């Protein structure tokens, strides 16, 4: 079993305590380097190393340097390019995305936008109508499958881990595997490791006499198999028994942490993330007013758009389309009758105030600063000299973001799969079902809230 | 606009106490045909009560009765940033 | 000459209070302690093998954002000052606000 | 201990003054002797008396009792009259309900 | 792993259920119950009460307010 | 299961609708005659 | 085709709530006159 | 009989719900109390995890089966209603719950967040 | 380097976000098979194989979208591809496979297996000599 | 029927005296202490 003293150590540390705060004081100490540091990885490599080493074996060194090339296409006119980084130097700069060079303004202009400010025609490319949902515009992914793309006379194998080279597969098939094969190609995954090794013979009883050698055999890399496969197998090795789900993660979290989970379980081939901003711009009520004049026609009562102002921190309303009031009273009756037709229209005179309050209101939001604030603390008044600091720092607070609480897998594998869909189940909260036929509109959230709305 | 309950200076409210001792109450439902937000109205809010019953008027009613039944500066108009940092200083 | 910085730039702070931003509608902070403790996050035995296993940096790694803990250092110091202080007066006052206490002078058809 | 005091008088200053708004001796209501009083809230309420006396006789409860009972009667309201919420009044020091198992609310276990 | 299995029922879960009854049914003076409570970061022995604290927050104090406090008589 | 996402893809069952008058269609011979 | 559904399918729920609200107040009616008569008997005696 | 009405009163202002959670908080801090090297230690836990084990089973109450709401995996269980007002004790006018007495006063809740409230508990009904 | 796809996307009306990022990786695919499109490979050229797939391709989404009956509980379509859900849970998919010039039939009963096109005959069909569409309707019939 | 019912050998007597002796060690007590009134009392309540 285990010795005493250990027990208490598991005990302290699960004894009425949540996630958040198991060892809470450690976790402050490495702030302490952290802030000290400003965020620069200094004090932090001598631990990783560590990890990488005993997980990525030998490519520690590239995967401290990897770097994804970047891609914009938001932007009408042009396409844009940058890099990101794996462990970066700068802690702050995580998932920011910022590095683009290429076209540097134009994805400034698409995050510093209001509701209003949509021109479909020259400035934005992929817009929604109501009809339809974001994923429709989307080119829809169809994962590359590879056991039902072969010659019947060709074999491909299946779970090399992260430790191992391409230096290593080109030895172990001359020395252990010692094929009478024709060529040999190798697969790169995400990452650029290998995971998967095509072996072409000249006719099939070479491939299945060569298939049953590498399935007597197990030989196992540092824990996991190895196994070979052939067309017959293009049922099993089907994207619908590859592809997942996951929902139980939070909102901050990092994809520099996701891609290194799901990339130990197995390797992978495709990923999908919808991230949704925190800070957006909030127009003032003129170019709301504006704007719906053009939209909405009279006689449009099924539906009211307020709009609020927050330039005080407290609300106040400005209300449209504004409420007519129009109507006629009989006035100095002296008869009997007459008093009988007041009552009958009044009926309805006594509940117009209130089916007009409850009408479905569409919340809208609004600054208006300018107007309600001294003319001296006005940007209008402000020096270029300022002008150019509060644009660097409204550029900057538009790039925080939020994930949607969802993500997609391709593990290139089956028995990753399968290995991945035993773990995350049994991990923190994650919770993981095969993707058979479905898009992201099921599992989004505020856009299922607004069309129950409607 | 006017009517800020926020602001707090002896001229605006001594001239708001000191009309309800002399003139008495008023049923200022005659004079507004549309809402305001100061205004109590118990007709109004009788009749809401009886359309809330049904299956559109529930998720709109509460936030008028919401809006009615408190009794805040605070949490029926929040809370503006003149308000907390007189507290500063004070 | 110190006194120009500082209040130079104080010139700039007024003006940059003034900024768009679709969260100060929202009331986050208040939001981000409620929904900081659920049902979820107790721990079971899922999460014990997260703490084993990965618990790495490289696996995980967004624990050290300031406002994550800085909220958590509430709910931190009552459960440990749970023991050696009258939190259950606490407790107390925070039923008897709401009529949650129950007395003997007050009347009941309990 | 120190903050508890001033977290506990907050309790008692609350439920004064957000009783007092919804009372207002000033305006809403002034107080008068009840006896005199009860003859009018016989007349408004009158409906319900009404009844009540067709549901004790549908019980079947009986009529007033003798003198000497109906003086048991006088000093069992004198009792319930002269109540200042102290042990002297009631007889019995101030307690609070022990929070059961299944839950504070005493139905839980009756 | 086993041990989680072995010690399960008998570990303390019930001060932590505790809070959660807090935070999710009275939302807002659970804020105020936990707001009540804020340890001290640092002791500090000789002093004058009267002022020391006083010149201690005008001066010698980053980022941390300095105050007096009482204790087990002293 | 419990979270909001997962659940309702678990929940829908696609084709809500169905019809019993209605035949299944084929794909149609110009070639020759069936009876 | 469909209001016309809607319409008979709703009447059924509006009628039972109706019969029912109807079968108290029969019962409440003997109550209301049989309890007066219990009174009038007491104090003519 | 003696000495147990008194720890429900001392439990309750330590973090002790009950008297058994005071056991399952100082397990640890008692087992080295006792001495009878490590194996001792060891054999000791089982000698207080056994009693606690089997204290349990006696005040366990035979739960009531098992509701709709309980294990539901697709959602939470259900919110009882709370209200503001006190019926009647006699219904002479069948009165009923309302609008108004949902609502509390000095506690406000934004207009788009009641609506995105009020669905997922709609659609829970 | 491997590349990101991001890409931002927005609401035309007022209630809903007005912005959206979408993240899309893909690694690349490898061409361990290789045919040009003059290349004739099964009695077929690159243009007569997308033809005589799609005439035989489209008819069926056509019909099983259609289709009255409580066994199909899902079906998808999407460029050159069909899934398909019987009652239950199986699942039967039809697959182009381009450079073979032949397409890729899956079944639970049966398994992956392959048909080729006749020009007297003018059908996708088995060295068994058999359709796809009946094999199709009868292995539900079968399950 | 017997297995259910309580012995002598599994209760818990004396493990409740040391836990409470590790509180006043750990907490400071005075007649202002709300904790000091009971635990003399329950001291009494085991040893009587």
């Amino acid at each position: 079993g285990l010795t005493f003293e250990q027990k208490a150590e598991i005990f302290e540390r699960f004894s009425n305590s949540f996630v958040g705060i198991d060892r809470f004081k450690e976790t402050q100490q490495t702030l302490k380097k952290i802030v000290e540091a400003n965020y620069s990885q200094s004090a932090i490599k001598e631990e990783l190393i560590q990890e990488l080493k005993e997980v990525y074996g030998k490519n520690y060194e590239k995967i401290l340097n990897l770097r994804f090339a970047v891609e914009y296409d938001g932007h009408k006119d042009g396409v844009a390019v940058g890099e990101f980084e794996l462990f970066p130097k700068n802690l702050q700069d995580v998932n920011k995305f910022e590095n683009y060079s290429k076209n540097g303004d134009l994805i400034k202009q698409l995050q510093q936008t209001t509701y209003i400010s949509v021109d479909p025609k020259e400035t934005h490319k992929y817009v929604v109508p109501k009809d339809s949902h974001f994923s429709l515009l989307l080119d829809e992914y169809i994962a590359d499958e590879y056991v039902s793309e072969l010659n019947d006379n060709q074999v491909c194998l299946f779970g090399f881990p992260l430790t191992c080279d391409e230096s290593d597969i080109t030895n172990l098939l001359n020395n252990e595997f010692k094929g009478n094969f024709t060529s040999s190609v190798i697969g790169e995954d995400i990452l650029s490791l290998p995971a998967y090794v095509v072996l072409t013979f000249s006719s099939p009883k070479e491939a299945a006499e060569y298939k049953q050698k590498v399935n007597a055999l197990q030989y196992t890399i540092e824990k996991r198999p190895i196994y070979a496969t052939t067309f017959e197998d293009s049922r099993r090795e089907h994207s619908t028994n590859r592809t997942l789900l996951v929902t139980g993660f939070k909102k901050n979290e990092y994809i520099n942490d996701m891609l290194n989970l799901f990339s130990s379980f197995g390797s992978v081939m495709h990923f999908e993330i919808v991230e949704d901003p925190v800070h957006s711009k909030l127009p003032t009520t003129e170019q709301v007013i504006e704007y719906l004049k053009k939209t909405i026609k009279e006689g449009d009562d099924s539906v009211i758009y307020e709009i609020t102002d927050f330039s005080d921190g407290a609300p106040s309303i400005t209300e449209y389309p504004p409420f007519n009031p129009n109507t006629e009273l009989m006035r100095d009756a002296k008869k009997v009758h007459e008093v009988k037709d007041e009552i009958e229209l009044e009926k309805e005179r006594q509940q117009q105030l209130a089916k007009r309050q409850l009408i479905p209101r569409i919340v809208l939001y609004s600054w208006d600063s300018e107007s309600r604030v001294p003319e001296e603390y006005r940007m209008k008044n402000a020096s270029e000299e300022q002008k150019k600091i509060i644009q660097s720092i409204e550029n900057d607070l538009r790039t925080q973001y939020q994930n949607k609480q969802y993500l997609f897998v391709t593990y290139a594998c089956t028995q990753q799969a399968q290995i991945a869909f035993h773990a995350l189940n049994n991990l923190r909260n994650y919770e993981v079902t095969l993707k058979k036929s479905i898009e992201h509109y099921h599992c989004d959230t505020i856009h299922q809230t607004s069309v129950f709305k409607e | 606009k006017a009517i800020d309950p926020y602001n707090d200076n002896l001229d605006f409210i001594n001239q708001i106490t000191s009309a309800k001792r002399l003139i008495g109450d008023i049923n200022r439902e005659r004079v507004y045909q549309t809402y305001t937000h100061f205004s109590q109205k118990p007709k109004f809010a009788e009749q809401v009560n009886q359309l809330g019953e049904e299956d559109k008027y529930r998720d709109e009613a509460t936030y008028v009765l919401q809006q009615e039944q408190a009794a805040s500066r605070l949490t029926k108009y929040g809370i503006p940033k003149k308000y907390i940092m007189e507290q500063l200083k004070a | 000459m110190k006194l120009l910085i500082f209040l130079k730039k104080i010139n700039t702070i007024k003006k940059i209070e003034n900024l768009n931003s679709e969260n100060f509608t929202n009331q986050n902070y208040y939001y981000n302690l409620t929904n900081s403790l659920d049902q979820s996050e107790f721990i079971t035995l899922k999460h014990v093998t997260f703490f084993f296993l990965k618990n790495k940096l490289m696996y995980s790694l967004s624990k050290y954002d300031r406002l994550n803990i800085n909220i958590n250092e509430n709910f931190y110091t009552f459960l440990k000052s749970l023991d050696k202080v009258d939190v259950y007066s606490l407790k107390f006052f925070k039923n008897m606000i709401f009529n949650k206490t129950y007395s003997n002078y007050n009347v009941n058809l309990f | 201990v120190d903050k508890l005091k001033k977290y506990a008088l907050r309790v008692s200053d609350t439920k004064r003054i957000h009783d007092k708004l919804k009372s207002e001796e000033g305006v809403d209501f002034s107080y008068v002797e009840p006896r005199n009083l009860e003859i009018l809230n016989s007349f408004v309420h009158r409906k319900s008396e009404e009844m009540e006396e067709l549901i004790s006789t549908y019980l079947g409860v009986n009529q007033t009792l003798s003198k000497e009972e109906q003086l048991d009667d006088w000093r069992q309201q004198q009792a319930l009259d002269h109540i200042n919420f102290t042990p002297e009044t009631m007889g019995k020091p101030e307690v609070f309900y022990p929070g059961s198992d299944r839950g504070p609310h005493p139905l839980d276990d009756p | 792993x086993x041990x989680x299995x072995x010690x399960x029922x008998x570990x303390x879960x019930x001060x932590x259920x505790x809070x959660x009854x807090x935070x999710x049914x009275x939302x807002x003076x659970x804020x105020x119950x936990x707001x009540x409570x804020x340890x001290x970061x640092x002791x500090x022995x000789x002093x004058x009460x009267x002022x020391x604290x006083x010149x201690x927050x005008x001066x010698a104090a980053a980022a941390x307010x300095x105050x007096x406090x009482x204790x087990x008589x002293x | 299961s419990y979270s909001k996402q997962s659940s309702f893809a678990r929940m829908s069952a696609f084709r809500n609708d169905f019809d019993e008058k209605i035949k299944q269609k084929y794909i149609k011979n110009k070639t020759n005659d069936e009876r | 085709k469909v209001e016309e559904n809607y319409y008979q399918q709703q009447l059924k729920e509006y009628k039972l709530k109706q019969k029912e609200y109807m079968k108290e107040q029969q019962i409440r009616e003997k109550w209301l006159e049989e309890s007066k008569e219990m009174l009038e008997k007491k104090f003519v005696f | 009989g003696q000495f147990y009405s008194t720890l429900e009163v001392i439990c309750r202002k330590i973090g002790a719900y009950n008297d058994v959670e005071l056991v399952k908080l100082y397990q640890f801090i008692l087992a080295e109390k006792v001495a009878d090297s490590q194996e001792a230690k060891n054999r000791a836990i089982t000698n207080i995890q056994e009693k606690i084990r089997f204290n349990t089973n006696l005040k366990r109450v035979k739960q009531p089966p098992r509701r709709i709401d309980q294990d539901d995996p697709f959602f939470s269980e259900e919110s009882d209603s709370e209200s503001n007002f006190s019926e009647p004790l006699f219904n002479f006018e069948d009165k009923k719950a309302t609008v108004k007495d949902l609502v509390d006063p000095f506690i406000t809740q934004g207009r788009k967040q009641l609506e995105t409230q009020l669905i997922w508990a709609k659609v829970k009904q | 380097m491997k590349k990101i796809a991001i890409n931002y996307i927005f609401n035309q009306t007022l209630g809903r976000q007005n912005h959206v990022r979408v993240i899309r990786l893909s690694a690349p695919k490898a061409i361990y098979n290789f045919s040009n499109k003059e290349d004739i490979l099964n009695g077929l050229n690159e243009k007569d194989y997308q033809r005589y797939c799609s005439q035989f391709m489209n008819e069926l989404g056509d019909v099983l979208e259609e289709s009255p009956s409580q066994r199909i509980s899902d079906v998808q379509i999407s460029d050159g591809v069909i899934k398909v859900t019987t009652q239950g849970e199986k699942t039967f998919v039809i697959n182009r496979q381009v450079p073979n010039r032949q397409i890729w039939y899956s079944s639970p009963v049966s398994g992956p297996q392959r048909f080729n096109w006749d020009l007297q005959e003018a059908k996708w069909k088995n060295q068994k000599n058999e359709e796809l569409s009946k094999l199709l309707f009868k292995e539900i019939d079968q399950v | 029927l017997d297995t259910t019912r309580i012995t002598k050998e599994k209760t818990l007597t004396e493990e409740y005296r040391l836990s409470i002796d590790h509180l006043k060690n750990s907490i400071v007590t005075k007649k202002g202490d709300h904790l000091y009134d009971d635990i003399n009392l329950f001291i009494k309540q085991i040893s009587v």
